[PDB]
């Protein structure tokens, strides 16, 4: 199933926090928090691949990281998603995780590199899930009545909706360059390099050797890793290629929406009793609970309240 | 609930980006100047200045549209139905039936004819809308004719077209400093606030 | 202390072969070793951390194994590339240390020296001095003794030893002597007459030469 | 059958335009089609047999 | 990837003292430690200490205590940077001894961020080298090696060449100036057991050519910018050259 | 307990295809992860690959990834199942080679459960044979394994019958008609260098029994439908019947 | 307790004699787990949720825990006009004052 | 990749002696062990985890050890439903791999098996095919060799073979070898005497006969 | 630091009853285990059992 995690790969992107108020460039940037789902699930899109370890080969056990210029791996075991306390994790494939999450005002997501190093972005996001049915709920009950919802289904093998990839842009890399005996060291590395300069030589090029230039300080010459042989997401968090962009063609995305029953409490019975022309209840909330009455006849006139204690109505 | 399409933004180095046109649902573009964007590893840029930065957004439907969507009809007159049990010489039996006053459904030799009923009252209104089990009469803006931020900020004729109406109000604005992203100011799905 | 221990001072293999490095440490450090190659007139490069993970970019060849006190690192077929010097590293406690370091080398054929011997001339001469020069070249493997013999007795308390490396074509070592007084203590012998004992060689070799021709 | 565009040339959208192992002979190369054939219904039999149909060996 | 970028080789008096300038750019990473390792040539590897140049935080070998202090400079970086990220080092080598002469490393160690404990040294700077001796900057004595009484043919025999005398190691020579290549080895260094160094060149040939060929080397050393040329003819107690 | 069934078993031609399936039953556990594994006729045993049948994700070996399809089906997509819970799995091989002969068992892995840990199987079922063969069904040549001179009377002896040139090995073979039992060898199976099988049947006995006591051997295949029930007479040049 | 810096341990009081463990296991949590941005001698710097109570603690290298837990009201002031819960992509620069990492 | 090995690639031990199966990995290994036993003609089933706790269902009898790159399973007393293949587990990597197999067999007292010949039957003859058959009854152990000696030529190569496992009447092996034949062979052919031969029995064991008769 | 007290020394027929008894102090952990162990002049040290004095709880050997 997909196994167009061949061509496309992993990448840094920018993050606003990673869990000290600094931004940085980060392997977790968050890309997009799905919100669809009437369960209150959660899909997030991150800059992560989970479930391949490199070498283009499906394994549940890994996910895989940009380092640098380069893929490397870790473990499915130590990613986390956390909201204001920590979240449940309910499937994982490519860019993609399922998770369903307490109550709160920021989202979290992070992971554990092979060096024993932890990296994590965290985004603003008001996860607050709309109430199914006529009371607020905190647990699924031990007994109750199905209502109608929808999830995220946790089928990998998905369908209809889509992602672009493009020829990912060129790296800047201060480090591709070295300054040694009043000249320049471009020290290549077996990638495909371009390079510029103003240092009293105009002679600017792509490479695919190393070499040096002549006459210089490095501040006055600039390069980059400047063509790829695998594709990238096309974020807003990273430049495009060129003025039209290149390699447009789609790949699919997994965890399609589906609907499905859940199931809600059902509040205790009120206590009632009979006056002259009129109802009394005692009301007896385990969580907030919307009372409404009409009349049944050729006017309503209807009436509603949510109820959070114990209440007496006539 | 609609979606923002940000593909990800050109940068010129060294000069300008032209500006141009496109026909999408709700297209915002600008050319923002004298950006200087870092990626990890070093300026992105060959030079100080003189630099720009491309940008452009759509909205579409989400992926999500087949499911979670509501449907805006206008409804007219009604066809009425009944079901009804009888009793006699102990024999209870039901029948099913049309109000129309004739379609005549016989059951062990007996016959029966119902309705009309006397009344021609309804209580869906002459414009309902309906999300799932829930029905509403609301007067909802007719079709091209919704506003952002409230129902109907993106409308489709049909849940399959590719005619989408949209009027989000999105603004693109200008990137911060030394920073590769795409800021911008849009309206929040109107659907998302009625639900 | 943590005492580290290389096993291999020196590792001689021809390139295609296995080539496998061990260290000792006096203690269990489990895991927290590292394992560097090193290079003439360059700083070392990581190969890999903890017992067995491969470090950035490090291609396929290196393997490093290994639990508690003992470890080592293998590589599968060993490339013409990677003849370096290799040093094991601890970092259980706050004194991290490295090893000994061991040298890995080109295992090639038996090549015995060739031995030269020099004169001094006109510019120490009249400087006071005389300065003569013993030589042996271009042999392999290297682990030759030698003295000056002078009239046959040891000259040493103004002699000093150095060596060359394999050469990167040749595959051979060499060394060079001299001897340093001065000029009237200079013609106090008439047999300068350098030493060689060897591996390569049947029996030590000796060449002769007089002052005053 | 219906017909994919290569650059000039053309090939039926079930068939490969380069075989065997597609994308592992030439990345630069398998650019070409990924282009360009985005609007085309054939995209997603193209890239089955380029990326994904049977890991570039036998059968599905 | 990463580099670390160190200040040059130094030559000082003993009981001086000198400071070592490191740089670190262009990682990731923004919180590692820099550290200070040592080689007294080819005879170990110690590691000093190091710094954390966030926190300064100087830690310390017990070793190094009192004969070196650690230091970092803070900058005016932003709490969101947007830069390609960059740290400044130091080691104050002080109340200098003769067997400090070694080359020291700065490496970057991930200790910290490695959840505060210790690590690997991960990146590693050029290295640079200290020298400590009381010697003034002599150039060499630069004589010509005299031939020995010729051994004649149906062999190979002796010729080369030597160079003594000189402070600041770094002499270069060249035979012919440069149309002699192979068969050239020219023995790296020694230690004439009082500061100054020598060095020797030599030649091994079938023994065809002396009093014959035009042998002549150059040498080249810092010291007031001298530079050397010469013929290796046999002169001794007489004379026979082209 | 959990069990863990597969269908059938099957003999098929070079450069076909199988597919196998598999049935997970009575577990407490859900997400657990479904494995094939394979057995050679005596050579040894080999993880393929796997399947998380809720996800549909599968991990392979890099020698089967490209052979093989694994793949499962929807058990069940409510939040429910406080009744039994059940996992299908599928397996297919493709274009077949002779040495793909194997019996294929699938195995339940707690790899997903036990935090993302590879695996180790819990459960297996009963295993199932795919047999890769040119040869088509052919029914038996039923030789009686024909005694003579070779001890004569007196001694210790065996009689028998020698089964050949048939396909698949289910030639289940007795004596008797089950009233003899002690003494007796049937051997497992031989495969002919002609692609088909051959087996050996005996009855230890006194040699003074031959010829004279009745003893039969019941050949019967399960393919070509055979019922050669029927004793085995010494007769090698010689004629003889009781 | 050598009294040497070392960055990776921290020392505490076992009855009468000073003793070490890990800077890998010191902890501080409000009313969920806070950051810890810096440390030396008797100081911690944290970045921590809102909360009616702090809590800090460590694990001993005999593998005890220890922890104290003070009641205080933490809840930062606003900065500006806006009640915002973590740091976004794109806004304003204002004026503020935090403790700076600096050991001298 | 790890590779995965024991010392007894077969174990001859008597009921009611104690098991001590040993098991290798090519490569440290640190835990992450199983060890299963196959039962003949049944599928596998687990043993013992991680490296040392059993599994629900198994009796006490069984337990492990090691941790590094060597491993063992003890079982206290062999019994009479524990004769078994077993296998060691490893999964520290991604290529999951079982170690090999190993047999448990019931230690004996040796003994020759009685020899006997058969010739192919008039039926088989008159069918254009033969095939002469040689048949060792009861051996004690297992590992001998066979020959044709046909015509007095020492022949055995082109010989089609199996055997049958430990008896349930003693422990013995049966053994069945058949002469690859075509009809004029048979014929051309005059006297027939198939031997056994062995390490563990005192001398070659033989029965003869002048064809057909 | 901290010590532990416990009753003086006991002689006794076979086939009667002894209440041993033990104190401890001055630790600053609250919820620390007592244990009792054994051991003849010939023969090892052997752990006998233990409670946590706060819960009861014994746990043997």
């Amino acid at each position: 199933n997909f196994n167009v995690y061949k061509a496309i790969r992993p990448y840094l992107a920018h993050c606003p926090d990673c869990g000290e108020g600094h931004s940085c460039h980060s392997p977790v940037a968050l890309e997009r928090i799905r919100n669809e789902a009437t369960d209150g699930t959660l899909k997030i899109q991150v800059s992560l691949q989970i479930g391949i370890k490199t070498d283009d080969s499906h394994d549940w056990t890994k996910l895989r990281y940009m380092d640098n210029h380069m893929p490397a791996d870790a473990e499915r075991a130590r990613l986390f998603v956390r909201t204001s306390a920590p979240c449940t994790i309910t499937g994982t494939m490519g860019h993609f995780i399922l998770a369903r999450c307490p109550k709160g005002e920021t989202l979290t997501v992070g992971f554990t590199d092979g060096r024993k190093i932890s990296h994590s972005c965290t985004h603003p996001f008001h996860h607050d899930p709309p109430v199914i049915g006529r009371e607020k709920f905190h647990s699924r009950p031990q007994h109750g009545r199905e209502l109608p919802c929808s999830t995220y289904a946790q089928s990998t093998a998905a369908t209809a909706e889509e992602i672009e990839v493009h020829m990912p842009p060129d790296t800047p890399d201060r480090t591709l360059m070295s300054q040694q005996s009043g000249n320049v060291k471009i020290t290549v590395n077996s990638q495909t390099v371009r390079y510029k300069c103003n240092c009293g030589d105009s002679n600017e090029g792509l490479t695919t050797t190393d070499k040096v230039i002549n006459n210089c300080k490095v501040d006055q010459c600039h390069a980059a890793v400047t063509n790829h042989k695998k594709w990238q997401y096309n974020s807003p968090l990273v430049p495009r290629n060129a003025e039209l962009g290149d390699r447009k063609g789609k790949v699919h995305i997994p965890f399609p929406l589906a609907n499905v029953t859940c199931r809600v409490p059902k509040a205790r019975n009120p206590t009632v009793t009979y006056g002259k022309n009129q109802v009394i209840m005692l009301l007896y909330p385990d969580h907030p609970t919307l009372l409404s009455y009409r009349n049944m006849g050729e006017e309503p006139n209807y009436q509603e309240e949510w109820v959070t204690h114990k209440k007496e109505i006539r | 609930e609609y979606k923002t399409v940000i593909p990800s933004p050109y940068v010129k180095c060294c000069g300008t980006a032209e500006c141009k046109d496109k026909s999408l649902p709700d297209y915002s573009c600008k050319v923002f100047t004298g950006v200087y964007p870092f990626m990890w590893g070093g300026a992105y840029c060959f030079c100080d200045t003189e630099n720009t930065q491309l940008s452009e957004a759509h909205v579409e439907k989400s992926e999500s549209c087949k499911t979670e969507f509501a449907s805006a009809y206008r409804a007219h007159t009604a066809s009425a139905s009944a079901k009804l049990r009888v009793l006699y010489q102990g024999n209870n039996v039901t029948v099913s039936a049309y109000a129309n006053g004739d379609h005549a459904v016989t059951v062990k030799d007996a016959k029966f004819i119902v309705g009309p009923m006397s009344s021609a009252w309804t209580p869906f209104d002459n414009k309902i809308v309906v999300y799932k089990g829930d029905v509403y009469n609301m007067d909802y803006p007719p079709f091209g004719a919704g506003r952002p931020g409230q129902f109907g900020d993106i409308q489709s004729r049909t849940p399959e077209s590719e005619d989408v109406y949209a009027n989000t109000q999105l603004v693109l604005q200008r990137p911060s400093a030394g920073t590769v992203h795409v800021p911008y100011s849009q309206a929040p799905s109107g659907f998302k606030y009625w639900l | 202390e943590i005492v580290m221990t290389q096993s291999p001072a020196t590792l001689s293999l021809s390139p295609g072969e296995r080539a496998t490095l061990s260290c000792r440490a006096s203690q269990s450090v489990s895991s927290y070793l590292a394992w560097y190659q090193q290079k003439p007139g360059q700083a070392p490069r990581l190969l890999i951390y903890d017992a067995s993970n491969r470090a950035t970019g490090i291609p396929d060849r290196f393997s490093g194994s290994g639990s508690g006190t003992d470890f080592t690192l293998t590589i599968s077929r060993l490339e013409p590339e990677d003849f370096a010097v290799y040093y094991c590293q601890q970092y259980a406690n706050s004194r991290r240390t490295f090893g000994q370091g061991t040298k890995v080398e080109i295992k090639r054929t038996v090549a015995a020296p060739s031995v030269f011997i020099f004169p001094p001339s006109d510019e120490q001469l009249k400087s006071g001095t005389a300065s003569v020069v013993c030589l042996l070249n271009n042999f392999y493997p290297r682990e030759a003794k030698v003295q000056w013999k002078v009239d046959n007795a040891l000259q040493s308390g103004n002699s000093q030893e150095s060596v060359t490396e394999q050469d990167s074509k040749d595959s051979t070592y060499s060394l060079s002597s001299t001897l340093t007084l001065s000029k009237a203590d200079y013609e106090k012998h008439k047999v300068y007459a350098c030493e060689v004992t060897h591996q390569g060689l049947s029996s030590p070799v000796t060449k002769s030469f007089n002052r005053g021709e | 059958p219906v017909m994919c565009l290569l650059a000039n040339t053309t090939f039926p959208c079930s068939q490969p335009p380069c075989t065997p192992c597609c994308y592992e002979k030439e990345p630069e190369e398998t650019l070409r089609m990924l282009e360009d054939n985005v609007m085309r219904p054939g995209y997603y039999q193209l890239l089955q047999a380029s990326l994904t149909c049977s890991p570039h060996r036998q059968r599905r | 990837q990463v580099q670390l970028v160190q200040s040059g080789a130094e030559v000082k008096k003993p009981g001086s003292a000198v400071k070592v300038s490191c740089k670190a750019s262009g990682g990731t990473l923004r919180k590692y430690a820099i550290s200070w390792l040592r080689q007294a040539p080819g005879q170990g590897l110690e590691w000093m200490g190091g710094i954390i140049p966030i926190f300064g935080t100087a830690n310390y070998a017990q070793k190094f205590q009192g004969r070196v202090t650690i230091t970092a400079d803070e900058s005016t970086t932003t709490p969101y940077t947007t830069t390609p990220y960059t740290s400044t080092a130091y080691i104050e080598l002080t109340s200098l001894r003769s067997e400090d002469t070694a080359v020291y490393y700065c490496a970057r160690d991930l200790g910290p961020l490695t959840g505060y404990s210790y690590s690997y040294f991960d990146y590693w700077g050029q290295g640079t080298l200290v020298t400590v001796s009381s010697a003034s900057t002599k150039g060499p004595s630069v004589f010509p090696l005299a031939p020995s009484s010729k051994s004649t043919s149906g062999g190979t025999a002796a010729l080369g060449c030597l160079v003594k005398d000189y402070f600041p190691e770094p002499v270069t020579v060249s035979w012919n100036s440069g149309a002699l290549t192979s068969g050239v080895h020219t023995f790296p260094a020694v230690l004439q057991s009082s500061g100054l160094y020598s060095l020797s060149s030599v030649v091994t040939v079938p023994s065809s050519s002396l009093g014959t060929q035009t042998y002549i080397c150059n040498v080249n050393h810092k010291p007031s910018n001298t530079k050397v040329d010469k013929k290796v003819e046999p002169k001794s107690c007489d004379k026979t050259h082209t």
